[PDB]
C-alpha cells in the first residue's frame, strides 16, 4: 500500500488535469501522516490547493527526501514507475524519469541479503529498466544518462546488473536488438565506478573464455558458450573507448580477448575486435593515470597508424570494407596462424614500450601465464591461437614447456591418423619457432628442432610446410648466433642427435624415400625444394633463404668460399641453380 | 587530366583562370543517366580546380564579393546534395565528390567560408557532416571554437559511426589548437571506434569545458540553441545535457559591462524561451535542467519571459515554477516586486477602470 499509492499520489501530480494535481497532492499528505513518513518542505492536508502544472522539481525534492528516509518504498515504486511510465506519454516518460532517479540507490540493500525474493525482485527491476531502455528509443540518451547513470554508480548492484545485461543479450545473442542496445549502454554503467564494472566485464569474458576449455569443441564458433562471448566482445568494443579512463590494470586480459578473436566469426564481431585494438592503443596514448614518455607515445602513435593500414585488417580477417568502424556498427579467411603471429608480436611491441615506462606493471608476465595456461590446456579451438601467442610474448622457456608442446604436436598428429589438428601442428611450429630464441645455449633441443622442422616439412600440408620453414630458418639463425657451425658440419651435428633416434629415423626415411645417413645435404634440400613449390612467394624467398643459410654453413666448417662446389655445397647449389643470380654466375 | 598536371603547366592567372572555370563548369551541375555522369564529371573536375583555389571576383568589398561568390557555389552544392538525399552509387559519388568540392573550397577560402561552413556542420546528413569535419581539422591543425565545438559535440551523439569519429577528431583539434584545458586526455587518430550511447563522456567534455573556457560560452549556447531546432529528439535531448553546466557561465556576461554581451545574453535566453515552446516532447526534461540551472540575471529573464507572452504565455507561466525553485527568495521577491512596483505604476498614469 505505501509504494503503490505514493507512486500513484507522485505521478499524478504530474498531471495536465488541476483537479488531479490537488487530489494527488492529499493523496501524498495522507500518506505522510497514515506512514508517518518523514518528509522536508512540510505537507498540509486541504481542498480546492491549486497546485501548478509544472511542479517536477518539487515532487522530485519529495521523492529522493523519501528515497533517503523511506527506502523500503523503493522495492515497490521502482516496479510501479517502471509500469505507469510504459503506458504513459512522452512527456510523462521524461517525467518519469527525473522522479525515478534518487530511488536506484536503496536497491542495493535489498541486495545484500541473498535470498530470493528481494534480490529477485531487484533483478526483475533491471530487467523492467533494460526493457524500457530498448523500447524507448526517443528516450535513448534521456534514460542512459540519468537512469543507468545514477546505476553506475553503485558497486554492489553491477553483478546483478551485468547478469541482467547479459541474459537480455543471450535472449538472440550477437545480432539480436536487445543485446546490441545493451552493449551500447554497458558503457553507461561503466561511467560511474568504471574500474570494477570493465573488471567485471572483462572477467567474465576471461572467465567464459576458460569455460569453453571445461567443455570443449572443436570449432569456436560452434561453441555452447559462443554466443556469450560474442555478447561481451559486443561490450568490450563500446566500453573501449571508455577505456581511455579504464586500461592499466586491464591491458593484457583485453589483449588475451583479442588473441582468441582477432579474424573469428562473424564479419562484424571482426570488425569490432579491430576496434577494440584500436581504442586500446588510442587509450593507452590517453589514459591520464599514466605517464609515458613521448617516444612511447610516438610508438603508440605510430601503431594506431600500423593499425589503421589495410595491412592490418586482412590480419583481423577484415576484407572488402573501406572503413572497420562502419562495419562495427560467412566468408572466413581460414584462419592463418601467422596473421595471429603478426598482430601479436605489434601488441607485444606496443606493450613492451609501455613496460620500460611503468617499471611497477606485472603485464607481460600475466599475459604470458594467461596464454600459458590455454596453450598448455586441451581445447582445439583456442589452444593453437594460444600457443603462438604464448611463443611470440614470453621472455623464459623451460624444458619442461617444451616437452608439453612437442608432446601436443604429436597428439595433433595422432588425431590426424583418426583441420583442427593441422592448426593445431602449425601453431605447436610457429611457438617452437619463437620460444628457440629463448632456449639455453647448452640445450640439446636447439639441434633437435631442426628435426621437428624436417619431420613437419614431411608432412605435406602447406601451412604445415611454411611453419616448418619458418621453424627451419629460425633455428639455423639461433644455431649460428651459438656458434654451433664455426667447428662443425650441420650435417655431423644434426646426424648425432639422429644416432639414438637413428632406429626411428630409418623407419621414417625408408617410408619418406630420403635417407639423410646416405647423404644429408640432398635429403635436408628434398625437403627444402618442395618449398619452390608453395604457393605463396613469400615461403619460397624464405625457401631460398634457408639454402643460402645451408650453402654457408656447410662451407664454413671446411674454411671456404660459400660457392666452392663439393661433395657437401653441391646440392645447395643445385638447389639455389634457378632463385640465385650469385650461384648462376 | 589538367588540374592534376597543373603543377607542370605554366599559368599567367591561375587563380583567376580556376575561379572562371568553377564558374563555368557549375552552370552544367543541374538522356538523364548522361545529365547525372555530366554532373559527376563536373564535379569532380570541380573538385579538382577547387584544390588550394583562392576565390577571386572580377578591397573590403572584395573580401565581401568573395564572400558572395563562396556563398553561391556552397549553396549549389548543398542544392545538388539534397536531390541526392547502378543508379544508387552513381547518385553516393555525386555525393562524396560534392563534400570534397565543399571541402576543398573551404580548405582554400577559409575567412570567406567558416560562417557558412557551420551550416554544413548542422545539415540532415551524417556523412556530409562527417567530412566537413575532417575538412575543419585540416584548418585548424594548419592555423570559431564555439561554433566547431558545439558541431563537434552534437556531431558525438550520433547513430553513424563515422560521424562520431569524425567528431572525436574535430574535438581533438579544436582542443589543440584553441589549447582548451581537459580531463581525461584527448587523442587524435583515424577508425577510432567510439559507441553511439556516450552521452556521459560528452556530457564529461562539455562542463570541465564551461569551467575551463568561459569565453566560448555565448559563442557555443547560441550555436547549440540553434543546432537544437535542427536535431532529432535524440540530438536535442543530448543538447541539453551538454549545455545544462554552460548555462552558468552566463552569469558573467552580464555582469561584464558591455552592451553587446548584455544583449546577447539576453538572445540567448530568447531563444531558449523559443525552444522550451516549440520543443513540447522535451518541455518538462527542458524545464527540469535549463530552467532550474538558469534559476540559479533574473530581471532579464522574467522580461524576456513578459516580453514574448506580450501556447507562449502559458509556457513561460509553467516555466516560472522551475525557474523559482533556484533561490526561491530572491526569485519570488523579484516578481512580486514587479507585481507592487506594476500596481504603484498604474496611479503614475491613471485611468478610470483597472
Amino acid at each position: 500500500v505505501p509504494g503503490t499509492l505514493l507512486n500513484i499520489a507522485l505521478l499524478n501530480l504530474g498531471s495536465s488535469d488541476p483537479s488531479l494535481r490537488s487530489a494527488a497532492y492529499n493523496l501524498l499528505c495522507a500518506l505522510t501522516c497514515t506512514f508517518n513518513l518523514k518528509i522536508e518542505g512540510q505537507l498540509l492536508e486541504t481542498s480546492g490547493l491549486c497546485i501548478p502544472a509544472n511542479n517536477t522539481l518539487f515532487i522530485v525534492s519529495i521523492s529522493k527526501t523519501l528515497a533517503a528516509n523511506e527506502p523500503h518504498l523503493t522495492l515497490e515504486f521502482l516496479e510501479e514507475c517502471i509500469s505507469g511510465f510504459s503506458k504513459s506519454s512522452i512527456e510523462l516518460k521524461h517525467l518519469c524519469l527525473e522522479y525515478m532517479t534518487p530511488w536506484l540507490s536503496n536497491l542495493v540493500r535489498f541486495c545484500k541479503h541473498n535470498d530470493d525474493a528481494k534480490r529477485q525482485r531487484v533483478t526483475a527491476i533491471l530487467d523492467k529498466l533494460i526493457t524500457m531502455t530498448i523500447n524507448e528509443k526517443q528516450m535513448y540518451p534521456s534514460i542512459q544518462a540519468k537512469i543507468w547513470g545514477s546505476l553506475g554508480q553503485i558497486t554492489d548492484l553491477l553483478d546483478v546488473v551485468l547478469d541482467s545485461f547479459i541474459k537480455t543479450s543471450a535472449t538472440g545473442g550477437l545480432g539480436s536488438i536487445k543485446a546490441e542496445v545493451m552493449a551500447d549502454t554497458a558503457v553507461a554503467l561503466a561511467s560511474g565506478n568504471v574500474k570494477l564494472v570493465s573488471s567485471k566485464v572483462i572477467g567474465r569474458m576471461c572467465k567464459i573464455i576458460d569455460k569453453t576449455c571445461l567443455s570443449p569443441t572443436p570449432t569456436l564458433e560452434q561453441h555452447l558458450m559462443w554466443d556469450d562471448i560474442a555478447i561481451l566482445a559486443r561490450y568490450m568494443l563500446m566500453l573501449s573507448f571508455n577505456n581511455s579512463l579504464d586500461v592499466a590494470a586491464h591491458l593484457p586480459y583485453l589483449f588475451h580477448v583479442v588473441t582468441f578473436l582477432v579474424a573469428t566469426g562473424p564479419l562484424s564481431l571482426r570488425a569490432s575486435t579491430h576496434g577494440l585494438v584500436i581504442n586500446i592503443i588510442h587509450s593507452l596514448c590517453t589514459c591520464s593515470q599514466l605517464h609515458f614518455s613521448e617516444e612511447t607515445k610516438q610508438v603508440l602513435r605510430l601503431s594506431l597508424t600500423e593499425f589503421s593500414l589495410p595491412k592490418f585488417y586482412l590480419l583481423f580477417g577484415i576484407s572488402k570494407v573501406k572503413s572497420a568502424a562502419v562495419i562495427a556498427f560467412y566468408e572466413r579467411e581460414t584462419f592463418a596462424l601467422t596473421s595471429l603471429e603478426t598482430v601479436t608480436e605489434a601488441l607485444l611491441e606496443i606493450m613492451e614500450a609501455c613496460m620500460r615506462d611503468i617499471p611497477t606493471c606485472k603485464w607481460l608476465d600475466q599475459w604470458t601465464e594467461l596464454a600459458q595456461r590455454f596453450a598448455f590446456q586441451y581445447n582445439p579451438s583456442l589452444q593453437p591461437r594460444a600457443l603462438v601467442v604464448f611463443g611470440c610474448i614470453s621472455k623464459r622457456v623451460s624444458h619442461g614447456q617444451i616437452k608439453q608442446i612437442i608432446r601436443i604436436l604429436s597428439k595433433a598428429l595422432e588425431s590426424c591418423l583418426k583441420y583442427n589438428s593441422q592448426v593445431l601442428i602449425e601453431a605447436t611450429v610457429i611457438a617452437l619457432t619463437k620460444l628457440q630464441p629463448l632456449l639455453n645455449k647448452d640445450s640439446p633441443l636447439h639441434k633437435a628442432l631442426f628435426w621437428v622442422a624436417v619431420a613437419v616439412l614431411q608432412l605435406d600440408e602447406v601451412n604445415l610446410y611454411s611453419a616448418g620453414t619458418a621453424l627451419l630458418e629460425q633455428n639455423l639463425h639461433t644455431l649460428d648466433s651459438l656458434r654451433i657451425f664455426n667447428d662443425k658440419s650441420p650435417e655431423e651435428v644434426f646426424m648425432a642427435i639422429r644416432n639414438p633416434l637413428e632406429w626411428h629415423c630409418k623407419q621414417m626415411d625408408h617410408f619418406v624415400g630420403l635417407n639423410f645417413n646416405s647423404n644429408f645435404n640432398f635429403a635436408l634440400v628434398g625437403h627444402l625444394l618442395k618449398g619452390y613449390r608453395h604457393p605463396s612467394p613469400a615461403i619460397v624467398a624464405r625457401t631460398v633463404r634457408i639454402l643460402h643459410t645451408l650453402l654457408t654453413l656447410v662451407n664454413k666448417h671446411r674454411n671456404c668460399d660459400k660457392f666452392e662446389v663439393n661433395t657437401q655445397s653441391v646440392a645447395y647449389l643445385a638447389a639455389l641453380l634457378t632463385v640465385s643470380e650469385e650461384v648462376r654466375s | 587530366v589538367m588540374m592534376a598536371r597543373r603543377d607542370d603547366l605554366s599559368f599567367c592567372q591561375e587563380m583567376k583562370f580556376r575561379n572562371k572555370m568553377v564558374e563555368y563548369l557549375t552552370d552544367w551541375v543541374m538522356v538523364k543517366c548522361l545529365t547525372r555522369d555530366l554532373d559527376q564529371a563536373s564535379m569532380e573536375a570541380v573538385v579538382s580546380l577547387l584544390a588550394g583555389l583562392p576565390l577571386q571576383p572580377e578591397g573590403v568589398e572584395l573580401m565581401e564579393a568573395k564572400s558572395q561568390l563562396f556563398l553561391k557555389y556552397f549553396t549549389l552544392f548543398m542544392n545538388l546534395l539534397n536531390d541526392c538525399s547502378g543508379m544508387s552509387r552513381r547518385l553516393a559519388s555525386l555525393r562524396h565528390c560534392t563534400v570534397l568540392a565543399m571541402s576543398n573550397l573551404l580548405n582554400a577560402n577559409v575567412d570567406s567560408g567558416l560562417m557558412h561552413s557551420i551550416g554544413l556542420g548542422y545539415h540532415k546528413d551524417l556523412q556530409t557532416r562527417a567530412t566537413f569535419m575532417e575538412v575543419l581539422t585540416k584548418i585548424l591543425q594548419q592555423g570559431v571554437p564555439g561554433t566547431l565545438l558545439n558541431i563537434a559535440l552534437l556531431n558525438l551523439g550520433s547513430s553513424d559511426p563515422s560521424l562520431r569519429s569524425a567528431a572525436y577528431n574535430l574535438l581533438c583539434a579544436l582542443t589543440c589548437t584553441f589549447n582548451l584545458k581537459i580531463e581525461g586526455q584527448l587523442l587524435e587518430t583515424s577508425g577510432l571506434c567510439i559507441p553511439a550511447n556516450n552521452t556521459l563522456f560528452i556530457v564529461s567534455i562539455s562542463k570541465t569545458l564551461a569551467a575551463n573556457e568561459p569565453h566560448l560560452t555565448l559563442e557555443f549556447l547560441e550555436e547549440c540553441i540553434s543546432g537544437f531546432s535542427k536535431s532529432s529528439i535524440e540530438l536535442k535531448h543530448l543538447c541539453l545535457e551538454y549545455m545544462t553546466p554552460w548555462l552558468s557561465n552566463l552569469v558573467r556576461f552580464c555582469k561584464h559591462n558591455d552592451d553587446a554581451k548584455r544583449q546577447r545574453v539576453t538572445a540567448i535566453l530568447d531563444k531558449l524561451i523559443t525552444m522550451t515552446i516549440n520543443e513540447k516532447q522535451m518541455y518538462p526534461s527542458i524545464q527540469a535542467k535549463i530552467w532550474g540551472s538558469l534559476g540559479q540575471l533574473l530581471d532579464v529573464v522574467l522580461d524576456s519571459f513578459i516580453k514574448t507572452s506580450a501556447i507562449k504565455a502559458e509556457v513561460m507561466a509553467d516555466t516560472a515554477v522551475a525557474l523559482a525553485s533556484g533561490n526561491v527568495k530572491l526569485v519570488s521577491s523579484k516578481v512580486i516586486g514587479r507585481m507592487c512596483k506594476i500596481i504603484d505604476k498604474t496611479c503614475l498614469s491613471p485611468t478610470p477602470t483597472l
